[PDB]
C-alpha cells in the first residue's frame, strides 16, 4: 500500500501490546485504548481523504465522538473502585474468584 | 506450522530416520513452547528463572516426546518393513507413553499413556491411510 | 370468613376473566374465519371445486 | 431397613468452594449469602 | 510551512528566555531554598495523596457536552445545503438533546458538590 | 434503580440489538454494538457492590479490546474494499480480527476468561439478559459474513469452547459459573456448524435461549444461587423440583427431551460434509457436560437433602413472584422433539 | 440457505405463494399435539402457584389452549410453505440442468455379478 | 529528505506512542499521547484535512486535561516514575524504539517491507490528486451533509451521547 499506513498500523498494534501487557494500573490501560482508537481514527481519515470519499467524512469525526461515550464510561468506571479499594490496581483487583 | 506437519509427512515412512525424528521434534518442541507459554500465562512463576526453568522443562519433555515417538516409528517400520502398518504407529504411542512415564516419573500413568496416545497414533495412520478429514471443507 | 385478612385472590375478579373469555373467543372467531378464507382461495387460485 | 437419604457429611462434601479442592484452592472461602461484601491536613500559616 | 517556521521561532524565543534566566546569574543552594513551601513550617506529607475531589461527574459531563459541541460545531456549512427542513429541524433535535441532558442533570442533583 | 431510568435502558440494548439486527453499514453495527455495551453496563450495577464493579469494569476491557480490533477490521476491509456494505469481506486478516472480536464479544475460548467471573459477580437477572441477549447480535454478524470465515479457525474455536466448557464445568460449585461454562459448550456447539448450515445454528441458539431462560427463571422464582439452597428447594415445593429436574435432564442432551432436538440435527448437518471424527468428540464432551449436569440433578431432587427448622414459616406464604411465562418456557424446553421440522420456519 | 429466495421480499411470514398452498387441517394431529402442550402449560401454572390443577382457572387453560393452537397453526402453515418451496426449487433446478445429472439404466438381476460370503 | 515530511511525522506518532505505550504514569503517558496526537493532528493537515486534525485536537485537548484532572484526584502513587524511576519501563520504551528504527531501517532499504501486507518506502503524496474542486473543500459538504443526509447517524449518535450522560449519572450514586 504505502508507508504513512504501516506507520499508523504498526502503532496501533504497538498500542495493542501496550493494552494486552498491563502494568498494574487501569488508567494507563485506558489511556493506552484510546491510543488505539487514535491509530484507527487517523488511518480512517487517511484511507478517506486519499480514496476523495466525501460522504464518509462523518465516519471519523463520529467514530471519535463515540470512542469519548465510552471513554468516560471507563473513568466512571475507575472512581468506583477508589470508592471501594484506596488506590486502582489490578492485583489487587482479584475478589472474583471463588 | 502447517508446513512441519506437511513436512513430516512429505517424506516417506520408515525409509529415512533423522530427518523424521528431527520434524518430530520440532512440532513437540512447537508445541512444548505454545503450552509453556499458556502455562506461564494462566500461572505466574514466582520469579524469571523458575519461569524458564518451567518453559525448558516443557520443551524438553514434548521434545523427547516427539523424538523417540519418531524414531521408534522409524526403527519400527524399517524392522517389520511394512509402511503401510499403523502397528509401528501404536509401538511408538506406546515409547512414547514410557517416556511420558520416564520424565514424569510415575508408571500407571506411562501405562494409561501407552494406550491413549498409541491410540492417537493409530487413528492418524488410518486417517492417512483411508483419507478421512479433521476440518471437512463444506459441500452441501 | 375462614382467613383473617381478605386475600387478592379470594375473590373473582370479572373484569380480568371477562377480558379473558373475549380474548379467547376473538382469536377462536379469527382462526375459523382466516381457515375459510385460506380454503376458498386455495379453491380460487387452482380451480379444484 | 428404610432408603438411605444424605446426613450432614454429604451436604458439607458438596459445600466446598470448589468441587474437588486442590493445593491451591484451601484458602478460597465461600462467597456471602446475601451477595454483599484520610482527610488532608492544611495549615493556613502566619503568613 | 509558514506555521512550522513561526512554531520553530516562537519556541526558540521561549527556550531562550529561561536559558538566559539560569545560566547567566550566579548560582547559591543550600537544603533549604530548595525546600517546598508550606507557609514557613514542614510540610505534613506529601502532596501525592489523593485529592477527595468533588466534581468529577462536572468533569465527565464537561467532556461529554464538548461532544455534543462537535456534533454541533459544522453547522455553518450546513447553512448552505439544499435540504432547509431536515436542517433546521434535526440542528434544534441535537440542540435540545443538549438540554434535555442539563435539565437531567438540574433535576436529579448533579451540579451541586458532594459532601 | 428509577423505574422509567429503568425501562430508558432496557429500550437502549434493545435498540442496540435492533440496530445492529437491521442495519446494513459497518458504523451503524459498530454503534449499535457500543449502545449495547453502554446500555448493558448499568444493569450489572443495580445493586451497587464490589462484586459487580469488579465483574463491570472485566466486562468493558474485555467489550473495549473486542470493539476495537472490531474496527480495524472494518477499516481494514474498508482499506481492501472501498465500500460498507454488510456482506463477505475481502481479506483473510480482517477476517482474523473481526473473528476474534466476535469471540471475545461471545466469550468463546481461549478468550472465556471473562464470563464466568461476570456471571457470577452479578445477580440473576442480570445474568440472564447478558447470557440471552449478548448472544444474538455476535450471531447476526457472524451469520452476515459466513462466507469470509476461516475454517480452521471456527472449528478449532468450536472444539476448544466445547471442551474446557465442560471441562470448567465439571469444578464448579456455584451455579452462575456451571452456567457460564455451559453456556460456552453450548457456543461452541452452535458455532461449530456455522459454516456448514446456519439455520442449525439459529435453531441451537433458539434452544439454548430458551432453556437458559427457562433454568434462570427457576433460580429467580427458587432466589437460590448456590448447590445447597437449590438442595434445600424440595422442603420448600416439590413441584420445584420436578421442574428442575426435567428442565437440566433436557439440557443434558436426552431423548425425548427437547435438548436432544438442535445436537442430534447438527451431526445430521456434519456428515452430510463427511466430517466423521468432529461431532463424536463433541458428543464425548457433551457427554461430560451431561456428567456435571446429572451431578446437579443429583444435588437438587433426586436426592432429598436435610432442611433446618425455619423454613415451617415459608410454608405459611405462597410464592408472590412473578415468574415471567414460565410454563411456557419450561414446556417448549422439555417437549419440543415430536415437532422437530417446525426448525423449517427458520429458512 | 433459502435466504436468495427471501432475498428480494423480506420480513413475510406468509407470502403471496403461501395462500396457493393446502392450509392444514383442524384436526391435524400436530395441531392436537400443540393444544395438548398448551393444556399441560396450564396444568403447570394450575400446579406451581399451590392452586388445584384440575379445576382452577378454566379461563387460563383456554387461552393458554387458544394461544398455543393459534401459533401452532401459523407455524405449520409457515413450516409447509417452506417445505414446498424446497421441493419447487428441487424440481425447477432438476428440470434446468440436465446435462449434470443424468439417467440410469436399472439392471437386471440375472446379468450384474455378486459375491456370496458363506455364513459357517 | 525533504518530501519526507508525512514519513517523518509518522516516526514521530510511532515514537510518541511507543513512548506513552510503556505505562509509566497517566500524566506523563497523556503528555506522550498528547506529542502523538499533534503530529498525527499535523499529518491530516498536511493531507488537507484541517477541520478533522483542528477536531481530534480538540478533543483529545479536552479529554485528557478531564484524564489529568482524574489521575491527579484518585489515581496517584507516592513517588510516580517518570521513565527510568523503574526497569520494565525503560525496558519495554528503549525495546520498541529499536523495533521502530528496524522498520525504520528496513523501510529506507529495500523500500518495500513485508509485515502482513507489504509496504511501499515512497512518500503518500505520489497518490494524492492532480484535479481541483474548484470554489469549495469536499469535507466541509461532507460534515454538511452530516446533518441533511445523516438523519439517522445523528439520531443514533445523539440518543448515545443521552444514554451516555443518564448512564455516567446512574453509575456513581452509590445507593
Ligand atoms: C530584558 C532583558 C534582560 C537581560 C538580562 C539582564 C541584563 C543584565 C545582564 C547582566 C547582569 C549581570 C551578570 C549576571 C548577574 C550577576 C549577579 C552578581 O552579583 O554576580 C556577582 C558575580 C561575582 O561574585 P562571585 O563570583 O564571588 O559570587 C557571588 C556569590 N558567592 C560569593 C557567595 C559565591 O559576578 C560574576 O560571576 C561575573 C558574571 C559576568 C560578569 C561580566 C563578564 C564579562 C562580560 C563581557
Amino acid at each position: 500500500m504505502s508507508l504513512v499506513y504501516m506507520n499508523i498500523m504498526m502503532a496501533f498494534t504497538v498500542s495493542l501490546t501496550g493494552l494486552l501487557m498491563y502494568r498494574s494500573h487501569l488508567m494507563s490501560s485506558l489511556l493506552c485504548l484510546e491510543g488505539m482508537m487514535l491509530s484507527l481514527f487517523i488511518l480512517a481519515t487517511l484511507m478517506i481523504l486519499n480514496s476523495h470519499f466525501t460522504l464518509a467524512s462523518m465516519m471519523p469525526i463520529i467514530l471519535l465522538v463515540f470512542a469519548a461515550c465510552e471513554a468516560a464510561l471507563g473513568l466512571s468506571l475507575l472512581v468506583m473502585v477508589s470508592n471501594t479499594y484506596g488506590t486502582d490496581y489490578v492485583q489487587n483487583l482479584n475478589l472474583l474468584q471463588c | 506450522a502447517k508446513t512441519l506437519l506437511h513436512q513430516y509427512w512429505d517424506i516417506p515412512e520408515g525409509t529415512e530416520c533423522h530427518r523424521k525424528t528431527y520434524a518430530a521434534t520440532s512440532i513437540g518442541g512447537a508445541s512444548g513452547l505454545v503450552v509453556s507459554a499458556y502455562s506461564v500465562a494462566l500461572k505466574t512463576p514466582t520469579s524469571f528463572l523458575e519461569g524458564v526453568a518451567r518453559t525448558g522443562r516443557y520443551t524438553f519433555t514434548a521434545a523427547a516426546i516427539g523424538a523417540i515417538f519418531g524414531l521408534t516409528s522409524c526403527i519400527s517400520a524399517q524392522v517389520r518393513e511394512k509402511p503401510d502398518d499403523p502397528l509401528n504407529y501404536l509401538i511408538g504411542g506406546c515409547a512414547g507413553g514410557l517416556t511420558l512415564g520416564a520424565r514424569t516419573r510415575s508408571y500407571g500413568i506411562g501405562a494409561a499413556a501407552c494406550a491413549y496416545m498409541g491410540l492417537t497414533a493409530a487413528l492418524v495412520k488410518m486417517g492417512q491411510l483411508e483419507g478421512w478429514k479433521v476440518f471437512a471443507e463444506p459441500k452441501v | 370468613k375462614f382467613y383473617i385478612q381478605e386475600p387478592p385472590h379470594g375473590s373473582p375478579n370479572w373484569l380480568k376473566v371477562g377480558l379473558t373469555l373475549g380474548t379467547s373467543a376473538f382469536l377462536w372467531i379469527y382462526l375459523i374465519k382466516q381457515h375459510n378464507e385460506d380454503v376458498l382461495e386455495y379453491k380460487r387460485r387452482n380451480g379444484l371445486e | 431397613a428404610r432408603q438411605w437419604q444424605p446426613d450432614v457429611e454429604w451436604a458439607e462434601q458438596y459445600g466446598g468452594a470448589v468441587m474437588y479442592p486442590t493445593k491451591e484452592t484451601a484458602h478460597w472461602k465461600p462467597p456471602p449469602w446475601n451477595d454483599v461484601d484520610s482527610n488532608l491536613t492544611l495549615n493556613f500559616g502566619p503568613q | 510551512m509558514n506555521l512550522m517556521i513561526t512554531l520553530l521561532t516562537n519556541f526558540t524565543l521561549a527556550t531562550l528566555l529561561v536559558t538566559i534566566a539560569f545560566w547567566l546569574p550566579q548560582l547559591n543552594v543550600y537544603s533549604e531554598k530548595t525546600s517546598p513551601y508550606e507557609c514557613g513550617f514542614d510540610p505534613m506529607g506529601s502532596a501525592r495523596l489523593p485529592f477527595s475531589m468533588k466534581f468529577f461527574l462536572v468533569a465527565i459531563t464537561f467532556l461529554l457536552f464538548d461532544l455534543e459541541i462537535a456534533l454541533l460545531l459544522p453547522l455553518p456549512w450546513a447553512s448552505q445545503t439544499t435540504n432547509l427542513n431536515t436542517m433546521l429541524t434535526m440542528a434544534l433535535l441535537l440542540i435540545f438533546l443538549l438540554a434535555v441532558s442539563l435539565a437531567y442533570e438540574w433535576t436529579q442533583k448533579g451540579l451541586e458538590w458532594t459532601e | 434503580m428509577n423505574p422509567i431510568i429503568l425501562i430508558i435502558i432496557l429500550m437502549t440494548v434493545m435498540l442496540g440489538t435492533i440496530i445492529v439486527m437491521i442495519s446494513t453499514h459497518w458504523l451503524l453495527i459498530w454503534i449499535g454494538f457500543e449502545m449495547n455495551m453502554l446500555a448493558i453496563i448499568p444493569i450489572m450495577m443495580k445493586k451497587h457492590n464490589p462484586r459487580a464493579t469488579e465483574a463491570s469494569t472485566k466486562y468493558f476491557l474485555t467489550q473495549s479490546t473486542a470493539s476495537m480490533l472490531l474496527m480495524m477490521a472494518i477499516i481494514i476491509n474498508l482499506m481492501f474494499s472501498g465500500q460498507w456494505t454488510v456482506m463477505k469481506l475481502f481479506n483473510p486478516m480482517a477476517s482474523m480480527l473481526m473473528t476474534m472480536a466476535l469471540a471475545m464479544k461471545l466469550g468463546m475460548a481461549p478468550f472465556h476468561f471473562w464470563v464466568p467471573e461476570v456471571t457470577q459477580g452479578i445477580p440473576l437477572s442480570s445474568g440472564l439478559i447478558l447470557l440471552t441477549w449478548q448472544k444474538l447480535a455476535p450471531m447476526s454478524v457472524l451469520y452476515q459474513i459466513l462466507p469470509s470465515i476461516n475454517l480452521d479457525l471456527i472449528l478449532t474455536l468450536s472444539i476448544l469452547s466445547i471442551t474446557i466448557g465442560g471441562w470448567g464445568g465439571l469444578n464448579q460449585t456455584q451455579l452462575r459459573k456451571i452456567m457460564a461454562y455451559s453456556s460456552i459448550a453450548h457456543m461452541g456447539w452452535m458455532t461449530a456448524v456455522l459454516l456448514y448450515n446456519p439455520t442449525m445454528t439459529l435453531l441451537n441458539l433458539i434452544i439454548y435461549i430458551i432453556m437458559t431462560s427457562t433454568m434462570f427463571t427457576l433460580f429467580m422464582a427458587n432466589s437460590t444461587t448456590t448447590t445447597l439452597s437449590l438442595s434445600h428447594t424440595w422442603n420448600k415445593a416439590p413441584i420445584m423440583t420436578i421442574l428442575v429436574l426435567i428442565t437440566l435432564l433436557s439440557m443434558g442432551g436426552l431423548p425425548p427431551l427437547s435438548g436432544f432436538m438442535p445436537k442430534w440435527m447438527i451431526i445430521q448437518e456434519m456428515t452430510k460434509n463427511d466430517s466423521i471424527i468432529l461431532p463424536t468428540l463433541m458428543a464425548i464432551t457433551a457427554l461430560l457436560n451431561l456428567y456435571f449436569y446429572m451431578r446437579l440433578t443429583y444435588s437438587t431432587a433426586l436426592t432429598m437433602f436435610p432442611s433446618t427448622n425455619n423454613m415451617k414459616m415459608k410454608w405459611q406464604f405462597p410464592t408472590t413472584k412473578r415468574m415471567t411465562l414460565l410454563p411456557t418456557m419450561t414446556v417448549l424446553s422439555t417437549m419440543l422433539l415430536p415437532l422437530t421440522p417446525i426448525l423449517s420456519i427458520l429458512e | 440457505m433459502m435466504t436468495g429466495r427471501q432475498a428480494r421480499a423480506p420480513l413475510q411470514f406468509l407470502p403471496d405463494e403461501a395462500r396457493s398452498l393446502p392450509p392444514p387441517k383442524l384436526t391435524d394431529p400436530r395441531l392436537a399435539y400443540i393444544g395438548f402442550l398448551g393444556y399441560c402449560s396450564g396444568l403447570i401454572d394450575n400446579a406451581i402457584r399451590r392452586r388445584p390443577v384440575l379445576s382452577a382457572g378454566l379461563h387460563r387453560q383456554f387461552l393458554y389452549i387458544t394461544s398455543f393452537v393459534f401459533v401452532g397453526y401459523y407455524l405449520l402453515k409457515r413450516q409447509d410453505y417452506m417445505y414446498a418451496v424446497r421441493d419447487h426449487d428441487m424440481f425447477s433446478y432438476i428440470k434446468s440442468h440436465p446435462e449434470d445429472f443424468p439417467e440410469k439404466d436399472k439392471k437386471t438381476y440375472r446379468e450384474v455379478f455378486e459375491e456370496f460370503h458363506p455364513v459357517r | 529528505m525533504m518530501t519526507y515530511i508525512v514519513f517523518i511525522l509518522s516516526i514521530i506518532f510511532v515514537m510518541g506512542f511507543v513512548g506513552f505505550s510503556s505505562k509509566p504514569s497517566p500524566i506523563y503517558g497523556g503528555l506522550g499521547l498528547i506529542v502523538s496526537g499533534g503530529v498525527g493532528c499535523g499529518i491530516v493537515l498536511n493531507f488537507g484535512g484541517s477541520f478533522l486534525g483542528l477536531m481530534v485536537f480538540l478533543i483529545y485537548l479536552g479529554g485528557m486535561m478531564v484524564v489529568f484532572g482524574y489521575t491527579t484526584a484518585m489515581a496517584t502513587e507516592q513517588y510516580p516514575e517518570v521513565w527510568v524511576s523503574n526497569k520494565v519501563v525503560l525496558g519495554t520504551f528503549i525495546t520498541g524504539l529499536l523495533m521502530e528504527f528496524l522498520m525504520v531501517y528496513y523501510v529506507l532499504k529495500d523500500k518495500e517491507v513485508e509485515i502482513v501486507f507489504k509496504f511501499n518506502g515512497m512518500g503518500d503524496w505520489v497518490i494524492y490528486d492532480t484535479g481541483d474542486s474548484g470554489f469549495f473543500s469536499e469535507e466541509a459538504m461532507g460534515i454538511a451533509a452530516l446533518y441533511s443526509y445523516g438523519t439517522w447517524l445523528v439520531i443514533v449518535t445523539g440518543w448515545s451521547l443521552l444514554i451516555g450522560v443518564v448512564v455516567i449519572m446512574e453509575i456513581t450514586r452509590g445507593n
